[PDB]
RNA sequence: UUCAAAUGAGAACUUUGAAGACUGAAGUGGGGAAAGGUUCCACGUCAACAGCAGUUGGACGUGGGUUAGUCGAUCCUAAGA
């Protein structure tokens, strides 16, 4: 399979880069079958599809 | 263009290349016995012209898709 | 198929004209059908009954 | 024939004047090597955590000895040549100094 | 986790009774199109026999260009026979 | 099995379609024969009455085969909607008199109307159908009872298909007893033998669409064009049989009816009254193109039926066509109107408003149904018109390739692989070919009987009766050849029906 | 040559 | 670009709907010589000016 | 650069995930002018091309897509014609 498209459209929808955005490997003909920012966003509320949150920059040494 | 109709109660025609949004309105207020409220148009890369034409929300455009026959 | 320019040479300039209409109007219908059908062989004799409808009236 | 042992594995003498781009890949060949060595297997299934166990200090710090887990199994496949796969999984330990191989349940 | 398991089972509708085992209604069309999408190619031929005539032509007039080593049926880039610059103290043309 | 369960569902879902065929044949009697509804209106009507019907009763139900009115020409598949009747006019505006009854929704005097419906409760499904026919009025007498009987080949017709019924209910009826049959136990063959004699003696040959079969939950032979199934033991009589009984899967042989089942008989005859000689008897669909021809013959007109193989899965890009893919899918398997996913369908009361409300409705449905169908998820239960061909057309005929000829853009796939008559090597695309290909482009009148039976020691006959589908009195001819083996065993099972027993079920008041 | 056959058959089937 | 004149444009448009291979019904008739489209363009191999 | 899985007849090169690294805001980022002209996007898809490979592609086949009273041209004049 291909989720590539996949991936661009989520990262676009969630508003981040695609460096970010996860997809389980396990729903991947439930992913893609998906061709929809809608369809994107349904897996994005359901757990499908993850944010990964930031990679940190600390600031106490400084 | 489909899409379009339920979203902005608009229809999508191609038209002359000689044509203008004025002749486009009396068009289809001529034909189609309807109201326009804006038309919006372009040229195509394929080098005909496609008008989207957004109807009052007295006028339907699901009823004049069906009399056309799409 | 289609008109006889024979037969509209006796017809009147109204009847033409609303004949013309007619016709556009059946053109403009088979036109619907030629984006879902590629094959439909009805509209050239349509199209070639307006030219001799307009050939008549310029006559 | 189906087997599971504990086995360490030192990597320093089998990595020892090898390019420090090459050191990692060069311990996951090793390892198969290792696998095969043992059990007698060609089809060897490393797992990502011995992967990351590996590449966990980069392509050039790869740890001088690892404590693995080799687990030797039937190929459920339709039909494949090896019928047996080693699968060699890591065992997060203390420190892997000071141990020998042992059979497991 | 017994709740839960319980909720979970399914009734299995005759949707699944009819078409789980079946598929391949409105079997694979050749360019991957739709039902309304225009195909230039396949158009006017009606039938698959003589669909599979074009094609299996096409097929045996395309080998002597992909010898040639073309990068489709575009490229006709024409090579001169002799270039003037490649045969010729003091300042020289090349290095 | 036929449990209590499953058989008592079967009787509750047959007899809402007796009375509703009732209702329907109240109907007509009203509008036309008495002192005037159309086709559609009748139709919507009917299916409002059967779901009102079932709410009261009874989770997967409702109706299996929505009711479909076929008049003079058309073998199935007629059964249109209200959105529909202008267009077909100003479709058909050129077109010459015939079909003017289906176009225009007003029945005529002397129109062979088939009515068929059927329904179902959770899988377990009853068809049933009838070939009634218009004829017109007494005045002068005081009950005016309707003036004169038929006479020609649509007689024919509905004699054939009465005596066929009541025949092959009376075989399957002995299915259970291995005695009670003239040897003259029991097989598709003896059934295709009996029903092919009928069918010669009063000049009416059978239509491929035909056929006697078993039923399953689930699994009745609803669509029999387009969905495929491997487990599928009957008969059917198509070209092939045709062109084998001029010479000399669906296997016959390896079949022989048993205890404890469920069956459908669905029979189909075209009358020959003119046609001078020996022809071929096909179907030809009805498409909304005017433009592929100029010829007035032609129907125009646009299926109401779908169905949506469930295999399939594609995200619309459309609200209300996914909205409406929704109200699809939780109905079932079956066709389906769009008038049928509605909120007012069911009319608990009936005024002009709530029809307004139902148009509306229509209007944003067929647009969901456009993306639905470009991509194929739903398809058409196709409109089939019988049409004879001679055999000297096709055997002067010229077939380049023979065997691999497809159809390519034919979109369901299962009518497009077909092979009517593998002898001749000739297919459904060069046959559509031949056919169109000839000023002999005769098409025949039809009549239909269809009936529903479960085998337990009776014939629990689901559907038919004296009350549902009593035949239109009629003056025939060809009235069944004495002197043959066949006809002594006929006529020897009809007297001996009077004693083996038929349980027929009756319609709800 | 079967369809030559099959055909002559037919024929014969049909003039009578 | 991406302010064209439309002479350009219409220029496009031309070459757009000339991209195309040869249709399979022209290689099934009586006399046909022609077996491929030998004007044939893409933007990569050779520049239309 | 590596590990597993998926796809597939076939995977060093495709997809996802798990790791390790790189560009390091005078970027291997995000946008534009000239030029190009559909290369954009989707669906199928491997004969030729991508100096190995290829299930992948800016390739091949078929379609879709560029909506302006307010952004620009259009108008003004500059050197000049």
């Amino acid at each position: 399979a291909n989720l590539r498209t996949q991936k661009r459209l989520a990262a676009s929808v969630v508003g981040v880069g695609k460096r970010k955005v996860w997809l389980d490997p396990n729903e991947t003909s439930e992913i893609a079958q998906a061709n929809s920012r809608n369809a994107i966003r349904k897996l994005v509320k359901n757990g499908t599809i993850v944010k990964k949150a930031v990679t940190v920059h600390s600031k106490s040494r400084t | 263009a489909m899409k379009k109709v339920e979203d902005g109660n608009i229809l999508v025609f191609q038209v002359s290349m000689k044509a203008n949004k004025y002749q486009i309105k009396k068009a289809v207020k001529e034909l189609y016995e309807v109201d326009v409220l804006k038309v919006n148009t372009l040229v195509r890369p394929n080098g005909t012209k496609k008008a989207y034409v957004r109807l009052t929300a007295d006028y339907d455009a699901l009823d004049i898709a069906n009399r056309i026959g799409y | 198929a289609g008109v006889k320019a024979y037969e509209l040479r006796t017809k009147s300039k109204e009847q033409l004209a609303s004949q013309l209409v007619d016709l556009k109007k059946e053109l403009a219908e088979l036109k619907v059908q030629k984006l879902s059908r590629p094959s439909l062989p009805k509209i050239k004799t349509v199209r070639k009954s307006i030219a001799c409808v307009l050939t008549v009236i310029n006559e | 024939d189906v087997v599971t042992r504990e086995y360490t594995i030192n990597l320093h003498k089998r990595l020892h004047g090898v390019s420090f781009k090459k050191r990692a890949p060069r311990a996951v060949k090793e390892i198969k090597k290792f696998a095969k060595l043992h059990m007698g297997t060609d089809d060897v299934r490393l797992a990502p955590e011995l992967n990351q166990a590996i590449w966990k200090r980069g392509v050039k710090g790869v740890e001088y000895r690892l404590r693995l887990r080799i687990s030797r199994k039937r190929n459920e496949e339709e039909d494949a040549k090896n019928p047996l796969f080693s699968y060699v999984e890591p065992v997060l330990v203390a420190s892997a100094k000071g141990l020998q191989t042992v059979v497991v349940e | 986790q017994n709740r839960a398991a319980r909720k979970n089972r399914y009734v299995e509708r005759g949707s699944d009774v009819v078409f789980g085992d079946q598929d391949a209604l409105t079997a694979s069309t050749e360019n991957g199109v739709k039902l309304r999408q225009t195909d230039r190619l396949l158009d006017g031929v009606a039938d698959g026999s003589m669909r599979s005539k074009a094609d299996r032509m096409a097929k045996m007039e395309r080998r002597e260009r992909n010898r040639h080593a073309k990068q489709g049926e575009s490229d006709r880039h024409n090579a001169v026979s002799l270039s003037k610059h490649l045969f010729s103290v003091g300042k020289t043309d090349f290095r | 099995i036929l449990q209590e369960s499953v058989l008592n569902k079967y009787r509750t879902a047959g007899q809402i379609a007796q009375t509703a065929l009732k209702y329907v044949t109240s109907l007509i009697n009203d509008s036309y024969h008495s002192k005037q509804l159309t086709v559609p209106e009748l139709c919507l009507l009917t299916d409002s009455f059967i779901l009102t019907r079932l709410e009261q009763y009874y989770n997967e139900r409702g109706i299996a085969i929505p009711t479909t009115i076929d008049i003079d020409q058309i073998s199935g598949g007629w059964c249109p909607e209200i959105d529909d009747t202008q267009n077909l006019l100003n479709w058909n505006k050129g077109k010459d008199s015939t079909f003017a009854s289906s176009v225009t929704g007003t029945l005529r005097p002397g129109d062979l109307v088939k009515i068929t419906l059927g329904v179902h409760i959770d899988g377990y499904t009853s068809e049933v159908s009838h070939t009634m026919v218009i004829y017109p009025v007494d005045e002068t007498k005081p009950i005016l009872q309707p003036t004169g009987p038929l006479l020609g080949g649509k007689a024919d017709a509905v004699a054939a298909a009465h005596i066929a019924m009541e025949t092959v209910v009376a075989l399957l009826a002995c299915a259970l007893t291995p005695e009670k049959l003239p040897a003259s136990g029991i097989t598709g063959q003896l059934i295709r033998t009996i029903v092919d004699t009928i069918a010669r003696s009063y000049n009416c040959g059978v239509v491929p669409g035909s056929r006697v079969r078993r039923i399953r939950r689930f699994l009745a032979g609803q669509n029999e064009g387009i969905v495929a199934e491997r487990e599928y033991k009957g008969v059917v009589w198509t070209e092939s049989h045709q062109e084998a009984d001029l010479l000399s899967a669906i296997p016959s042989d390896d079949f022989v009816v048993q205890s404890g089942e469920v069956y459908l008989i669905d029979l189909k005859m075209a009358s020959l009254e003119h046609c001078t000689k020996k022809g071929l008897v096909t179907l030809e669909t009805v498409d909304s193109y005017t433009g592929k021809s100029h010829k007035a013959g032609e129907l125009i007109a646009r299926p109401g039926a779908y169905v949506r193989d469930f295999a399939q899965t594609h995200i619309l890009k459309l609200k209300t066509s996914r909205q409406l893919l929704t109200k699809i899918d939780k109905q079932g398997v079956y066709p389906f109107k769009l008038s049928h996913l509605s909120s007012n369908f069911p009319f608990v009361h009936e005024n002009e408003e709530e029809l307004q409300s139902l148009k509306k409705d229509l209007k944003s449905f067929r647009l969901g149904m456009s993306e639905i169908s470009n991509n194929y998820l739903c398809v058409e239960s196709p409109i089939q018109i019988a049409r004879w061909v001679p055999w000297d057309h096709i055997l002067k005929a010229t077939n380049p390739n023979g065997n691999l000829s497809y159809d390519a853009t034919s979109t369901l796939t299962l009518p497009g692989h077909e092979l009517p008559l593998p002898k001749l090597g000739v297919s459904a695309i060069k046959l559509k070919s031949l056919m169109n290909s000839t000023k002999e482009s005769i098409s025949l009148p039809v009549a239909r009987e269809c009936n529903t039976i479960v085998l337990c020691p009776e014939l629990l006959r689901l559907t038919g009766g004296s009350k549902t589908c009593q035949p239109s009195w009629i003056h025939s001819q060809h009235e069944l050849n004495p002197q043959d083996s066949i006809v002594q065993g006929i006529f020897q099972l009809a007297t001996l029906a009077k004693d083996l027993l038929l349980k027929e079920t009756q319609p709800m008041k | 040559s079967s369809l030559t056959l099959v055909k002559e058959a037919l024929w014969s089937v049909i003039d009578d | 670009a991406a302010q064209k004149s439309f002479r350009i444009k219409q220029k496009m448009a031309k070459a757009k709907k000339q991209n195309r291979p040869l249709p399979q019904w022209i290689r099934l008739r009586t006399n046909n010589t022609i077996r491929y489209n030998a004007k044939r363009r893409n933007w990569r191999r050779t520049k239309m000016n």
